[PDB]
RNA sequence: AGAACCUUACCUGGUCUUGACAUCCACGGAAGUUUUCAGAGAUGAGAAUGUGCCUUCGGGAACCGUGAGACAGGUGCUGCA
RNA sequence: CGGCCGGGAACUCAAAGGAGACUGCCAGUGAUAAACUGGAGGAAGGUGGGGAUGACGUCAAGUCAUCAUGGCCCUUACGACCAGGGCUACACACGUGCUACAAUGGCGCAUACAAAGAGAAGCGACCUCGCGAGAGCAAGCGGACCUCAUAAAGUGCGUCGUAGUCCGGAUUGGAGUCUGCAACUCGACUCCAUGAAGUCGGAAUCGCUAGUAAUCGUGGAUCAGAAUGCCACGGUGAAUACG
């Protein structure tokens, strides 16, 4: 399991395996960049790094937990598109906050 | 014209929507009339639109090919060839599988 | 697979390189298009005249031992079956069990 | 035919056809290379297919000057 | 110069043939340099086993040739009495 | 020199301090995808001298992150063969090289290597 | 019920090829009709001089054809060097081991089937001859209409140690085909020397 | 692991039947080649040419045709021989 | 500033001969036994991975249709030949894939990366013609060099923007190109136009635990030409295995 240290949080590593549908990496890596771009109009207090109100959701081991959560959150980014590169985290950002 | 008033799309996608020039036929007419390709129509002024008319009437027009499509079946259909028999009883002519394909050729499968 | 597809076959082979070369000539002088448009047309007529045999169009290279029409390979040149019980006894270089 | 060379037309169909200019009046023209093309010396004729079994006449005017022959004559049928 | 191409089947065969010239080759003498072994072409291809309907038997058959050669810098009289005891000029 | 993938890599230590160059081009126009470059400095950056000293790389085969793989054990290799001691600290990390997780050969009767076709009843 | 030849996985294992000549394709096609014919022609006119091996050789535009049997004061290249355009010499080597020889107890048991001996008297007498010469695994069957009625049946014997999913035995395998008033026979004959390779 | 014609084992009409394919007998002709006509082709009738290697020279040897007896051919049936 | 040549056998590669991991060692568990867990060393640690390797017998399972064969039958024939047609027919249902129902998407421009295999009654450099399938010319190569041979997803810029819309491609028309005596039933491809259904699938059912599935591309057998089939290889590369 090779984690991701250019931002480090394994927990990002397995959000870039989880949207790594059909293999395809470098895509996934700009999508995930698009989303860093978006968290950053706020940014919270290091919410572009980690995820504090999104763990504990309305849709619940921890890890197991934080799988079912992340799982949550892809099906309800991927459920719609029009711009989903932005939609898809203001989704997640309605989920979180 | 009438036809082909679209909002918002450039002058190659637009000119796709005459009946009788797509996508690269508009390329060849664009490029033989000087206009540019990543252009809108609400930004187009009518000075190359009174050119355009022409340059696209040069070509087949809409009723100009659908008569065309219709005289040219009803010639076949009256000659009474292979093809003629086809498209009279709604069978594909280029020589597909009838046994389970050619459902759009044949119609709903009600039955 | 039969004596009489065998000598079918052996004939259409014969016949092939009989009336080989003058429909070698024949296809040269059709690709040749430059003029002498009757000329093509006496090639087609030479050609019609010719049967519609001995040509690698009508040549199917069946089986030899067997003539088996379906199964072949132009490296073995016989059947299937035939050249898998000749690996099996063993009587043709190579061929052991592919495992890469 | 690759739409660039002369049309394919075989020799006793042709010899036939000039039997028939000759004498032949026309109607008695069976035809069993089908896969030779028209050419227009053969207007206004009745043309014999041996597209099954035997061989249905059908009459081939200047309309159909170009085609194949086994288009007038077809093949299959249903119920 | 002059190369002198060599086919087998077993590895065994085609290192002992190769062995066999090279040394004869240092006994010509002409300064001749070691054995070229080059890959082999894999000869490959699927056989349905039995007439009727099965599509899992399937054998694997395998084809090494050992295809090797030899240079010589020069041909000499002493070269041509060792070849005369494939060929590229 | 190591593989990867059906990768071959050719390592040459020379001190440069930022000099990085691939088959006659920098590693910013021959690789890219900003991942390639980040998974080659993960060893870089821990234990590997990254200055005063770079490695003339050149690959032949393999994809990208195959190449990318195929330069780490190159320069592991060259790190092995420069000192001992280093080998032992990388190797205490998680840094043991040479895995080997090449394709699978296809089958026979299957669509693919591991994937069984479709049956019914 | 289907397992593979023992010869045939273990050509280059134990028991070498039968033939050795490099050609190309047109060339391999050609030279394996050849063989073929040959072998088939030298089986129908010597059936009866106890034939067990044939091995052809060709370096380079010659054959070498190699006869692997027992008694060989029976025959003495006309018929090789006549249906070939290429020089063919002939050689006869006489091995040892007459009862363990696969071709010769596969014709043995197909002449006596033939002569109406009955079926596991023929197979107690070839496994005691091939066990009593100092072999170590002899596995005979005989499949298809055993006594010649309707309903057919495959009786096999084995003794001593017949291994098949070891490939460094030294096993031998055998087809024969007898033509009888009943049908035809099928002989399947195992024969196990040694473990060594 | 491959249907345009062959494939093709099938159907419409024309053919040949010791046969398309392997072998025996007696006779004639080396073999072979160009080409015309009737014809969808299979098929029949012509017009020229070549005539060898050996010669027991009433003939050897491959080859083409004529007549008959054996046979042959069958992807026709029975894997429940 | 092309490994292009001198130069070198350092390195890759190539095919050979060997070696390297065999419970080899320590601790603990376990009837000291067998055996198991953890750990060091080690590229690989518990048959490393994969292929091959198919027991006695079961289905009187399929094949006398590739073939061999007991018997039965045709033998002016079910035997040989010829042309056309069928095997590709179409009220309908089932099976295996492919293309999609788009925005991790389509298209326009530049551009990064291979393995493996094949080739001479062939592959085809290179030029010209053509919007094109391809045509004339033609060195090299039965071959690690010559040809197939420009891999694409990716990267960088731009275009739209959630609609049958610039997704998708069925059908049809006009005109060509290729192999082939011959492309109409009965080939493939291309120029243009038309662009349909399709907007994520019911009862139910199939495959998959690893750089596998998933996604994209390439080569080959067969073959005059004609495969979304089959056989191999490569690019990126998951989640889960509490039981």
């Amino acid at each position: 399991i090779l984690p991701d240290p250019k931002f480090g949080s394994e927990l990002l590593a397995k959000f870039v395996n989880i949207l790594m549908v059909d293999g395809k990496k470098s895509t996934a890596e700009s999508i995930v960049y698009s989303a860093l771009e978006t968290l950053a109009q706020r940014s919270g207090k290091s919410e572009l790094e980690a995820f504090e109100v999104a763990l504990e959701n309305v849709r619940p081991r921890p890890v197991r937990r934080n799988a079912l959560a992340m799982r949550w959150i892809v099906e309800a980014a991927r459920k719609r598109g029009d711009k989903s590169m932005a939609l898809r985290l203001a989704n997640e950002l309605s989920d979180a906050a | 014209a009438g036809i082909n008033i679209p909002d918002h799309k450039h002058a190659v996608i637009a000119l796709t929507s005459i009946y009788g020039v797509g996508k690269t036929r508009s390329k060849a007419i664009l490029a033989a009339a000087g206009i540019a390709e990543d252009v809108k129509i609400s930004e187009l002024s009518e000075g190359q639109i009174d050119t355009l008319r022409d340059e696209v009437a040069k070509f087949v027009v809409e009723g100009d090919l659908r008569r065309e499509i219709s005289m040219s079946i009803k010639r076949l259909m009256d000659l009474g060839c292979y093809r003629g028999l086809r498209h009279r009883r709604g069978l594909p002519v280029r020589g597909q599988r009838t046994k389970t394909n050619a459902r759009t050729r044949k119609g709903p499968r009600k039955p | 697979a039969k004596q009489s597809m065998k000598a079918r076959e052996v004939k259409r082979v014969a016949l092939a390189d009989k009336y080989f070369a003058k429909r070698a000539e024949l296809k040269a002088i059709i690709s040749d298009v430059n003029a002498s448009d009757e000329d093509r047309w006496n090639a087609v007529l030479k050609l019609q005249t010719l049967p519609r045999d001995s040509s690698p169009s009508r040549q199917r290279n069946r089986c030899r031992q067997t003539g088996r029409p379906h199964g072949f390979l132009r490296k073995f040149g016989l059947s299937r079956i035939k050249v898998r019980e000749a690996a099996m006894r063993g009587e043709i270089p190579g061929l052991k069990k592919a495992s890469w | 035919r690759s739409l660039k060379k002369g049309p394919f037309i075989d020799l006793h169909l042709l010899k036939k056809v000039e039997k028939a200019v000759e004498s032949g009046d026309k109607k008695p023209l069976r035809t069993w290379s089908r896969r030779s093309t028209i050419f227009p010396n053969m207007i206004g004729l009745t043309i014999a297919v041996h597209n099954g079994r035997q061989h249905v006449p059908v009459f081939v005017t200047d309309e159909m000057v170009g085609h194949k022959l086994g288009e007038f004559a077809p093949t299959r049928t249903y119920r | 110069r002059i190369r002198i191409r060599l086919k087998a089947f077993d590895h065994r065969l085609i290192d002992q043939a190769t062995a066999e010239i090279v040394e004869t080759a240092k006994r010509t003498g002409a300064q001749v340099r070691g054995p070229i072994p080059l890959p082999t072409r894999k000869e490959r291809f699927t056989v349905l086993i039995s007439p009727h309907v099965n599509k899992d038997a399937r054998d694997q058959y395998e084809i090494r040739t050992h295809l090797r050669l030899v240079d010589i810098v020069e041909p000499t009289e002493k070269t041509v009495d060792a070849l005369m005891r494939q060929i590229s000029l | 020199t190591g593989r990867r993938k059906s990768s071959a890599a050719r390592v040459f230590i020379k001190p440069g301090n930022g000099k990085i160059v691939i088959n006659q081009r920098s590693l910013e126009q021959y690789f890219g995808r900003e991942t390639a470059r980040m998974v080659v400095r993960q060893p870089l950056e821990l234990v590997d001298m990254v200055e005063k000293l770079d490695l003339y790389i050149t690959v032949k085969g393999g994809g990208i992150s195959g190449q990318a793989g195929a330069i780490r054990h190159g320069i592991t290799r060259a790190l092995m063969e420069y000192d001992e001691s280093l080998r032992s600290e990388l190797r205490k990390a998680g840094f043991v090289t040479r895995d080997a997780r090449q394709v699978e050969r296809k089958k026979v009767g299957l669509r693919k290597a591991r994937r069984r076709p479709q049956f019914s009843k | 019920g289907q397992k593979v030849h023992p010869n045939g996985i273990r050509l280059g294992i134990v028991k070498p090829w039968n033939s050795t000549w490099f050609a190309n394709t047109k060339e391999f096609a050609d030279n394996l009709d050849s063989d073929f014919k040959v072998r088939q022609y030298l089986t129908k006119e010597l059936a009866k001089a106890s034939v067990s091996r044939i091995v052809i050789e060709r370096p380079a535009k010659s054959i070498r054809v190699t006869i692997h049997t027992a008694r060989p004061g029976i025959v003495i290249r006309k018929v090789v060097a006549d249906i070939a355009g290429v020089p063919a010499q002939i050689n006869i080597a006489e091995v040892r081991k007459p009862e363990l020889d696969a071709k010769l107890v596969a014709d043995s048991i197909t002449s006596q089937l033939e002569r109406r001996v009955m079926f596991r008297r023929a197979m107690k007498r070839a496994v005691q001859n091939a066990m009593r010469l100092g072999a170590k695994g002899i596995k005979v069957e005989v499949s298809g209409r055993l006594g010649g009625a309707e309903i057919a049946r495959t009786e096999w014997y084995r003794e001593g140690r017949v291994p098949l999913h070891t490939l460094r035995a030294d096993i031998d395998y055998n087809t024969s085909e007898a033509h009888t008033t009943y049908g035809v026979i099928g002989v399947k004959v195992w024969i196990f020397k040694g473990e060594i390779l």
